[PDB]
Formats: structure tokens, C-alpha cells, sequence
């Protein structure tokens, strides 16, 4: 997980923050998603236990229960490929995606 | 101007004059020689562009693709990705690789 990004395949655990000066989305334990100083919230609030943030192939955000079951979705999807959700230092959680350009500087060849 | 974060660079944001992105160990530097270095993962990366051009910068467009100019707008460099009009980040990611995702698909706040 990055401190202010979230990459499709990564999950933003129960009372997990991402954070970016100000703003800061916090993944509550009462299921609720809060961007602090953006003025948003998923209005998700007392819907489960254990909650989680994860982002699907296609980028779309998604909130699960404990038990997996989903309590809250962005609706907004694409192809299927890498995504992430970027917490922008202007106060709004933003997902971008597919991936266009990759820099590796892990292969030997 | 959009603020600054140390591992991001948003479309219309600008790296020069050894001007750089840093993650964990990894930093990504656009510098005074014209050659964009990526120092980390394994390897590192570069442009390889080193004298080619003077006071040359950095910038992602609103397209997804990453471009190095030089001072007279000559490019130097690109990373040859376009894509669909619209808002685009380069994200020095912890595990090493930069890359390039876009366009905003979905937003909290307009």
C-alpha cells in the first residue's frame, strides 16, 4: 500500500489511512469510508464489521465486510488492467486507470 | 500550479534542474544534464539522453504521455504512451517501478 495510494490487488485494511498533507481517507472500523477536509464519506456507516477498501481490475473501489460481502461500490469501471486510486493533494481521492507506461528497473534484460 | 508530493507527478506538473520524485529508496530525477534517472529496483533505468539537449524538463501531458523538452521545446525523450483526453499520474511506486496511470475515471469531489 502506498501512504496516499491504493493499488488495484492491495486492500487498505480496518482503521487504515491514506494520507496526503490535510486530507485523510480512513477505512473506520464502523464501515464507514471518511475523506477527511474533502467532504466526502461512502455513508456506509455502522453497515459491518471488519471492513476493507480494495480496488477491482476494471477500477472499480469496493468496500467488504469481515465476511467478504460488499456494503458499497464507485460504480465507475474500465478495462481490465492496473489501476490506482490516488489521494491528489487538492483534497479528492481519485482513481486513474488502465496503466499506459511502465519504467522497470527490476529485469536484467 | 498543482501542490507538490514526493512520489507523484500529475498531468501539467513540471521536474527540472535535478528536480526529482522519491519513494522509500527510489528516487526518479529529471536532471541538469538533460537524462532522466531512475535510481532503484534492481537496475535503475535512464533515457539515456545525457548532453542532448539544455535546461530540459519533465512534463506528463493530458494524454499520458511523458515528455522531456529541451529549453526550446525540441523533445528529447518521450515515453510514446497516449491515451484517452483527461487527467493522468506518474506514481513512483514503493516496489520500484514508475508508471503511468490514466485517464480519472472516477472522482470524490468535481
Amino acid at each position: 500500500l502506498g501512504t496516499n495510494y491504493l493499488l488495484s490487488g492491495q486492500t487498505l485494511n480496518t482503521d487504515g489511512h491514506l494520507k496526503n498533507g490535510d486530507f485523510d481517507l480512513v477505512m473506520q472500523n464502523d464501515c464507514n469510508l471518511v475523506l477527511y477536509n474533502g467532504n466526502w464519506q461512502s455513508n456506509t456507516a455502522n453497515n459491518g464489521r471488519d471492513c476493507k477498501l480494495t480496488l477491482t481490475d476494471y477500477g472499480e473501489l469496493v468496500i467488504k465486510n469481515g465476511d467478504g460481502s460488499t456494503v458499497w461500490r464507485s460504480r465507475a469501471k474500465s478495462v481490465k488492467g492496473n489501476y490506482a486510486a490516488v489521494l491528489h493533494p487538492d483534497g479528492r481521492l481519485v482513481v486513474f486507470g488502465p496503466s499506459v507506461f511502465k519504467i522497470d528497473p527490476w529485469v536484467p534484460g | 500550479n498543482i501542490p507538490f508530493t514526493d512520489n507523484l507527478l500529475f498531468s501539467g506538473q513540471v521536474l527540472y534542474g535535478d528536480g526529482r520524485l522519491t519513494a522509500k529508496n527510489h528516487q526518479l530525477v529529471m536532471q541538469g544534464d538533460c537524462n532522466l534517472v531512475l535510481y532503484g529496483g534492481k537496475y535503475g533505468w535512464q533515457s539515456n539522453t545525457h548532453g542532448n539537449g539544455e535546461h530540459c524538463f519533465l512534463r506528463l501531458n493530458h494524454k499520458g504521455e511523458l515528455i522531456i523538452k529541451d529549453d526550446d521545446f525540441k523533445t528529447i525523450w518521450s515515453s510514446n504512451s497516449s491515451s484517452k483526453q483527461g487527467d493522468y499520474v506518474l506514481i513512483l511506486r514503493d516496489d520500484g517501478f514508475a508508471v503511468i496511470y490514466g485517464p480519472a475515471i472516477w472522482e470524490t469531489s468535481a
